[PDB]
This record gives C-alpha cells, sequence and structure tokens, in this order.
C-alpha cells in the first residue's frame, strides 16, 4: 500500500470537473428559485435580530473546524481542507429539513441567500487571518486569493439568473421543482459512483477515523452553538431552532468546487472524498435530530 | 524561504553507490515532504523517491526499487539518498524539491513542489 494515487487520467477528471461545475449552477438557480426582495425591504427595518444568526454562522464556522483541527493535531493541508469545508452557503438542504417539520421558510431562505452574497466577502478575509493560525501560515502563498473569487462569480451568476428572472416571468418554477429533485438525486449518485471508481486506494487514505470523527462531530457542534446563541438572544424557541439547524448543514457542492479547481488534484487528492462523507453525514443526523425533537415535543 | 543545495559527482559505470548529498538551509517546519527528481535530456522532471522530514516515511518509484535509498539527517539539516550501484542508463540530471504539504500520501507531481537547489548533474 502506502502508494500515491494512480493520477494522470485526464477524461474521469474532466466528468467530475463538469458535474460539480453543473450542479453548482442548478443549486444556485434553486437559490434564485426563492423571491426574497419583498422581504428584504421589510426585514430590512429589523435585522438585527437576522444579522446576529448570520454573524454567529460566519464567526462559528472556521474557529469550529480551527479547534477541532487543533485538537487532533490534524495534518496542516487536510485541516485546511476542514476550513474550506466549514465556510459554505449551505442553504437549500437545511430549506429542505426546516419545510419538512415546520417554520416559515421566508427567512430561512433569505439567510441562506445573504449568506451566499456575502460569503464572497468573508470567505477571504477568514481564509487570509486563520491560514497564519495553522502552524505559523504555511499555505500563505498557496490560497489563491484571484481564484476562489472567480469560483465565488461562477456559483453567484445562477443567483443574477434567478433574481432577474423575478422581475420577469416568475411561472417558470411551477416545472423547476421537478428538475430539480431529479437533478439533486442524479448528480448525488453519480459522484458517489464516480468519486468510487475513479480513486480505490486513495479511498483508504481518505477514511481515517479522525475525520470522520469531525465531519460527524463538527456540523453537531454547529447545531449545539447555534441552540445556544439563538437561546441567549432571547429568540422565540422556532428561531432558535431553525437558525440552529441553518447553521448546522453547509455546502458540500462549494467546498468540493473549490478543493477541485483552487488547488491541484494530486495536493486535495482523496481529501475531496471528505465532504461527501460530511454532507451524507448531516442528512443522517438531520433526519435524526427531527425525529428527537418530534419524540421531544411528545413527553 | 527555505533554501537547497545539493552534492553530487558520481560519474560511473555499475557498480558505484553514489554518494548523494542535499544540504537543506531554512525553516526545517513540521510536515514536509521532500524529494528527489530527475532531468534526462528532452524529457521532463519526474519524481523517484521522497520522505517526510517529519515522521520519516520514505518511498520509492518503480525504477529505484532495491536500488535507491533516502536518509534523513534532520539533527544536521541534510537528507541523504545513497543510490545503490546502477546501470549505464540511469545517467540524468538530478534535483531536490521539497514542500511544506503534509498528507499521509506522497505527493508525486512535477509541478506541486516549490524549494529547488541547484540540482547536480551526474551520469552513469
Amino acid at each position: 500500500f502506502t502508494l500515491p494515487p494512480n493520477f494522470g487520467k485526464r477524461p474521469t477528471d474532466l466528468a467530475l470537473s463538469v458535474i460539480l461545475v453543473v450542479m453548482l449552477f442548478i443549486i444556485m438557480l434553486s437559490l434564485g428559485c426563492t423571491m426574497e426582495f419583498s422581504k428584504i425591504k421589510a426585514h430590512l427595518w429589523k435585522p438585527k435580530g437576522l444579522a446576529i444568526a448570520l454573524v454567529a454562522q460566519y464567526g462559528i464556522m472556521p474557529l469550529t473546524a480551527f479547534v477541532l483541527g487543533k485538537v487532533f493535531r490534524l495534518n496542516n493541508i487536510e485541516a485546511l481542507a476542514i476550513l474550506i469545508c466549514g465556510c459554505s452557503p449551505g442553504g437549500n438542504l437545511s430549506n429542505i429539513f426546516s419545510l419538512a417539520m415546520k417554520g416559515d421558510m421566508n427567512l430561512s431562505i433569505v439567510m441562506t441567500t445573504c449568506s451566499t452574497f456575502l460569503a464572497l466577502g468573508m470567505m477571504p478575509l477568514l481564509l487570509y487571518i486563520y491560514s497564519r493560525g495553522i502552524y505559523d501560515g504555511d499555505l500563505k502563498d498557496k490560497v489563491p486569493y484571484k481564484g476562489i473569487v472567480i469560483s465565488l462569480v461562477l456559483v453567484l451568476i445562477p443567483c443574477t439568473i434567478g433574481i432577474v428572472l423575478k422581475s420577469k416571468r416568475p411561472q417558470y418554477m411551477r416545472y423547476v421543482i421537478k428538475g430539480g429533485m431529479i437533478i439533486i438525486l442524479l448528480c448525488s449518485v453519480a459522484v458517489t459512483v464516480l468519486s468510487a471508481i475513479n480513486v480505490g486506494k486513495s479511498i483508504m487514505f481518505a477514511m481515517t477515523p479522525h475525520l470522520i470523527a469531525t465531519s460527524s462531530l463538527m456540523p453537531f457542534i454547529g447545531f449545539l452553538l447555534g441552540y445556544v446563541l439563538s437561546a441567549l438572544f432571547c429568540l422565540n424557541g422556532r428561531c432558535r431552532r431553525t437558525v440552529s439547524m441553518e447553521t448546522g448543514c453547509q455546502n458540500v457542492q462549494l467546498c468540493s468546487t473549490i478543493l477541485n479547481v483552487a488547488f491541484p488534484p494530486e495536493v486535495i487528492g482523496p481529501l475531496f472524498f471528505f465532504p461527501l462523507l460530511y454532507m451524507i453525514f448531516q442528512l443522517g443526523e438531520g433526519l435524526l435530530l427531527i425525529a428527537i425533537f418530534w419524540c421531544y415535543e411528545k413527553f | 524561504q527555505v533554501q537547497l543545495v545539493e552534492s553530487g559527482g558520481g560519474l560511473v559505470q555499475a557498480g558505484g553507490s553514489l554518494r548523494l548529498s542535499c544540504a537543506v538551509s531554512g525553516r526545517t517546519t513540521a510536515n514536509y515532504n521532500m524529494g528527489w527528481f530527475r532531468q534526462a535530456p528532452g524529457k521532463e522532471r519526474e519524481f523517484v523517491a521522497g520522505i517526510k522530514w517529519s515522521s520519516g516515511s520514505t518511498y520509492v518509484a518503480d525504477s529505484a526499487k532495491g536500488r535507491f535509498t533516502i536518509s534523513r539527517d534532520n539533527a544536521k539539516n541534510s537528507v541523504y539518498l545513497q543510490m545503490d550501484s546502477l546501470k549505464p542508463e540511469d545517467t540524468a540530471l538530478y534535483y531536490c524539491a521539497a514542500n511544506y504539504y503534509g498528507v499521509s500520501w506522497f505527493l508525486i507531481s512535477p509541478s506541486s513542489y516549490d524549494y529547488w537547489g541547484q540540482g547536480t548533474q551526474v551520469t552513469v
């Protein structure tokens, strides 16, 4: 064993890249499916409560990745990858969970959208500050600032598509829901099977128990910290729970796309497999916590 | 910000355990790999061997199994590639390179590495 991935084969890499970019397009269009400008004006009056959730999820996510990296003294590059993992919008799935259980979707979607179009703002600065903290900031000259911004703007293009679509005929979202479900299911299964077959040996390099423990705890920890903070600021139970679970689940697609495009494939290697395990684990744990809550309200 | 430098002058046919030593000067931090390379005329650089400076795990490319090695000199800030006596074939310019990247596997790709010494030219 202890062999480097049998790399050099481009067509599989390109298939990975193209499916990832198209899922980025479709998910950010699904963001554009939601109308918010009407709520933007109304919520500008008292956004302080909303802004608290925003700054909380912007702050906790990096520091959590930082502290879990430190506590497991994780090697530098995968700790950096985890840092990328913590910082991502992750709103569609959260919206789905909340709609499944309860809540006013109007808030969840607007926090998601503003998280997106402020991520390009705070993303680079948080990367810059917390890169220095790994040991001395060894990656300082490897962070692709402008390339990250390019990835971000390509992500943001479907946001522009959706927002201008609001100005035009909103009827198009009547068919939008179907297609969205089919494309998300197909892309999920496709990435699973392709990222499995394309590299087999390196998966064992990507399955270290430390990675499993982090990918499990840190989203759960995000849930807990959102819960406790929203309890601290006297917010209602429903808003507290919504913001908690919105924090708990991130954007695997954005992180994966940044990992593949911003850094060399051999640099990321099977560590690219981490966000998939992440995402499936938040799916499982979110369902479990939904069931646990429905048990709690009973008794 | 690490400066590299090499020392090798073995130009002989098979039967020479050629002393190769790559003195390293710089921030010898943790978790940085360091490797050795090739330049035969007209073909690009390609990986041969490497080792994490911190843990000490080494790897060997296919051509060098049983034929090369690498040794850490961490107290004196040196790396020690003793290539075993090799056929007249392997005549090539060799290099040194190291990345601060720390990972379980061995990074192999040409373009990844950053710090380059004045790699020695040796024939066999």
